[PDB]
């Protein structure tokens, strides 16, 4: 079985003005379909930056990051086709509805909007009957499952989930992770999900533990 | 499309807003060009009102032709057969209680006037309404018209020569005020020569003709200044205005990116929402200017075409597109991380 | 002892187009100084829109909220001098750096910013050496504790509090705790702290646990 | 002003931006103004250069005083002393090859003429340049000027009334060229009337002696027109613009509302950074102004003072300053709670 993303050794590096803040240092990352890699570690210690490359929104300062059956395709029709996002923060378009929120990304896509698809996804996150809310009339928790549900509505290989519980009860964040790997298992995925709930790796195959930037022996 | 025609739904107040300054803008071109071209029919429109195909001159040496230096000889209208005689003069016009100087055109007697004057030349002098009320006059009355006296046949409405109206006489009394045994100063040709001209000779079409007024040279520098100024000033004024307003789209374009919208994406729902919303504001701006222009044209010249209306119009509309386009381009550029980073 | 807060019978109800939505029913909460007082519910519970009356963010439809000692006063200076806010989201201004994100609070409560009161409150929420950091160059949790350290940096009198350590690690969002529990007894504050983290309780003297706007009997 | 300045620190390149559509729409007015106040002067540059203080009129039966109507007796001239006596006609000017219509003023033998124009009235006529050069003339030849034969004294820079250069001559000649006893069409005063004048005569003050100007009434019109629409227009452009422009600030602003900042607080940040920028770019624009204006004075009339640079300058400095004030109230009006919720 091939990786779904090789991540083979890679770096991000930013300046601080005179300085520079080293954000991930020589990271080796490589899974499989149907896997689920949990990622853990402390406020700062490079999570997001590691999925920032995973889902080719910068290339790495050094390193490659490749997802094969993609080779031959730029970062941009990359993310399109064969990746979903669940950012950190909701990144809710303003003047959409929850409905709608799924339905733009069937439009980029190339494909007419499913609004049936989208109502069932929206259910999946228990939001039924929200799909006309705007983002204005959404809690914290229930626009991070509209990001989450957004992730959903493609058919990518490589799903890429940051904290995405945060903002989510004992009760329901149980329930998203459960979807996640739900979804990883029955369409063979490749997710990746950062969490700082560690009662969640018991849903995940293999975790990856992180601190300044590197990841340690496990 | 999908998000750039909702963000309309979702902030109508805003959309009027911006539409309102494309609208200004337009509303300005429209009338600072139509109150320019009105002022250059102060030297032009007695002219044009004629309306000949070609005009025919007389110089010495080859010059430039000049219709303060025109004569046309009696055998010189006998020559070009379908042509008609125009004399053209700056005189002193003097009543009993006034006086001035106008502009005296002369015609042969029972030559229909262009109907944006009056009606028929005949025997005597037809004045423009406004100068005969300057001199208090009417038809019936004697003036003094380059020292000769002259009866006023009838009043007529004002086509302009050289900045004043113009007076309609018979070639013979044109002759008389203007002291010359000239027919007239050139030959209107409303067909188109047949006949070629002599050395001294020089055919010129009406846009030319222009050329040959001494007091148009000498402002028309001053007009297509101000319709330069006017028009560079706007095209950069709307370009990097509507890049200001496409900026604030800079984070949801952004978070598209990071989605997977290819950049014609992008781009075409970028123009798609700048092309709805400057095709009203122009619209309205070439409309409220065009009934605002000839709600005005009574008291103040305003000269207005359909090219200096719709001709401005898209002016501003691809003007605006292309200031659309440098926003999106300039979000679309970078990896879509940093863009979600200039965004907080 | 008087209390800090009284929210007597308050309401919030918004307008869903035709419909309406009830997002707070007949709140009955009150607060002694000294008190840090959990709130607990699942997502879209009501518990945002309890501290947006609290903090006097916006009016209740029915029912009133009264901050005493700053009654006599209009919504704006009671919040600008006794209250002070932990966002849900960090809610942090674009053009500051993280230092500049506490000086500023001092620069609209009209004194001359103390540059050293805000690298201390800094780094007690694990940020020292941070203080030059744009918010592009933080972390989510990181923002997250530039949000918190924001709330101290003036002498409200009642704290509040919404998932403050949603973007924290285990390790980190206890010392959160810790820190707002200790400022709630030294200078005999009232703290609400709206939190999905249960295990948090143990610092908190009561909770009210909340479901579709009401609070439950507790 | 904590926040409002550091803004301008964190994307000094959108400042920049929105700076120039500042610069030129203030470059707008700035030419479009001094170019119109250029159209004046080819009616008004000759009795200005002059520079009178008062100026004596003749009417009958208490008429608004014309310059084509008022004749300067020799006797009304003895009476007012201090006054010199002008006369103004328009004639034509004749020389072997070519001939034009241009005005025609009369000063006594010996008069300074103002520095804008040569030197001294001597006997016979002197020509602007750009006159003789079109009559292909020189100092000693003989032109026609007003059927009279006239000798050209010398030639002189260029003055203007009603739309022609002014030629200059003395007293007797000016007599001989407009067939009068006259001495003068009116008397300029260069200090202020001591004595009372007749029934039929007035005296007005420069700004009124071009109400005397036929060709100036009928023009002013147009010339108020244009700066009329250019200043409403700028100034409804420019409000409603600095309204958008502010309210891309109404997230930072609800967010300091939220933690407690007052409305004073928020207004004063909003115009202290508006006043920064907006002070840039009309400081900038009315630079440019006078440079690019300086530049092209030779090639094409344009008169700018300098309440015509820093007027419009401050205008739009506070029109400005109106339009960010708009913004702010919007977001301010409402509790923060729904701020915070038009923003994402
Ligand atoms: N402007 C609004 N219009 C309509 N409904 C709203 C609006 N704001 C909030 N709601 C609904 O009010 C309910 C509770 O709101 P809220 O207090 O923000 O949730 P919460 O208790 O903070 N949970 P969470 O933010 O997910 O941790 C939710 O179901 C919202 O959908
Ligand atoms: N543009 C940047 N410039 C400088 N430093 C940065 C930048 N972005 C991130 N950092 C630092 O990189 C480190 C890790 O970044 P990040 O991956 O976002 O944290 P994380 O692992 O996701 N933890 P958290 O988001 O708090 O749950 C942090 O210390 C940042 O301060
Ligand atoms: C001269 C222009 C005055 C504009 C006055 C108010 C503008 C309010 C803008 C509304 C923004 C909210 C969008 C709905
Ligand atoms: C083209 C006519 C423009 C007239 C000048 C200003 C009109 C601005 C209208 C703003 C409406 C905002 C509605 C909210
Ligand atoms: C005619 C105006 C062209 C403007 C061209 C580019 C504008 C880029 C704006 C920079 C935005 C980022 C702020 C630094
Ligand atoms: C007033 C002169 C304006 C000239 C026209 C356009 C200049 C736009 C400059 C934009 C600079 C943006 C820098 C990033
Ligand atoms: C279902 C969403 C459709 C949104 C249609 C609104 C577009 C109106 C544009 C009018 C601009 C003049
Ligand atoms: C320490 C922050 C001070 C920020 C000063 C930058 C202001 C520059 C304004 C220049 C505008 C022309
Ligand atoms: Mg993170
Ligand atoms: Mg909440």
């Amino acid at each position: 079985a091939a990786p779904v993303l090789s991540i083979t050794n890679a770096s991000v590096v930013y300046p601080d003005g005179i300085s520079t803040v080293t954000a991930l240092d020589s990271a080796n990352v490589e899974i499989f379909p149907g896997e689920l890699v949990a990622i853990v570690g402390e406020s700062g210690s490079g999570k997001s930056t590691l999925l920032s490359i995973a889902g080719f929104l910068q290339e790495p300062t050094s390193g490659t990051v490749t997802l094969h059956g993609a080779e031959g395709l730029d970062a941009t029709s990359t993310r399109r086709e064969h990746i979903g996002f669940v950012f950190q923060q909701p990144n809710l378009l303003g003047s959409l509805t929850a409905r709608e929120q799924l339905l733009i990304t069937d439009h980029l896509r190339g494909i007419k909007p499913r609004k049936d698809r989208a109502d069932e996804l929206l259910a999946r996150v228990g939001l039924k009957g929200l799909g006309g809310r705007r983002v204005a009339q959404l809690s914290g928790g229930q626009r991070q499952r509209v990001n989450i549900a957004r992730a959903l509505m493609g058919n990518p290989q490589l799903l890429l989930a940051d904290e995405p519980t945060s903002a989510l009860d004992a009760r329901l964040s149980k329930e998203i992770v459960e979807l996640l790997r739900d979804v990883t298992k029955e369409f063979a995925l490749a997710t990746l999900m950062v969490t700082h709930d560690r009662s969640q790796l018991a849903y995940a195959d293999r975790f990856v533990e992180m601190a300044d930037g590197k990841a340690l022996q496990t | 499309m999908f998000l750039g025609i909702r963000d309309i739904r979702a902030a109508a107040g805003r959309f009027a807003l911006i539409a309102s300054v494309v609208g200004l803008i337009t509303l300005l071109i429209v009338m600072l060009t139509g109150l320019t071209q009105g002022l250059g029919k102060q030297n032009t429109s007695a002219i044009e009102a004629l309306a000949p195909h070609s005009v025919v001159f007389t110089t010495a040496g080859g010059s430039s032709p000049e219709f303060t230096s025109s004569e046309i000889s009696e055998q010189q209208a006998e020559r070009w057969k379908d042509s008609t005689p125009l004399g053209v003069s700056q005189t002193r016009i003097e009543s009993d209680q006034n006086a001035n100087t106008t502009a005296v055109m002369g015609l042969p007697e029972g030559t229909p006037l262009p109907d944006s004057v009056g009606g028929f030349i005949e025997q005597g002098a037809l004045l423009p309404a406004e100068l005969a009320d300057f001199l208090h006059v009417r038809a019936g009355d004697h003036i003094t018209l380059g020292g000769a006296t002259v009866t006023v046949a009838g009043t007529v409405k004002t086509e302009n020569y050289s900045h004043t109206p113009v007076v309609w006489v018979d070639t013979a009394t044109w002759q008389l005020v203007s002291h010359t045994k000239a027919v007239g100063t050139v030959l209107l040709l409303n067909q188109e020569p047949t006949i070629q001209p002599q050395d001294n000779e020089v055919v010129t079409d009406l846009k030319g003709a222009f050329q040959a007024m001494p007091a148009y040279k000498s402002e028309r520098s001053s007009l297509l200044s101000m319709q330069a100024f006017l028009y560079i000033i706007s095209a950069l004024v709307t370009v990097a205005f509507l890049t200001v307003w496409t900026l604030q789209r800079t984070r949801d374009i952004a978070v598209l990116a990071a989605l997977g919208a290819s950049k014609r994406y992008l781009l075409i729902d970028a123009l798609g929402q700048a092309a709805i919303i400057l095709a009203a504001g122009v619209a309205l701006g070439a409309g409220i200017g065009a009934l605002l222009g000839w709600l005005i044209a009574g008291s103040v010249p305003f000269s207005l075409g359909w090219v200096s209306v719709l001709g401005p119009a898209l002016g501003i509309w691809l003007l605006g597109l292309i200031g659309a386009t440098i926003a999106v381009r300039n979000v679309t550029k970078v990896d879509p991380q940093i863009a979600l980073g200039a965004t907080a």
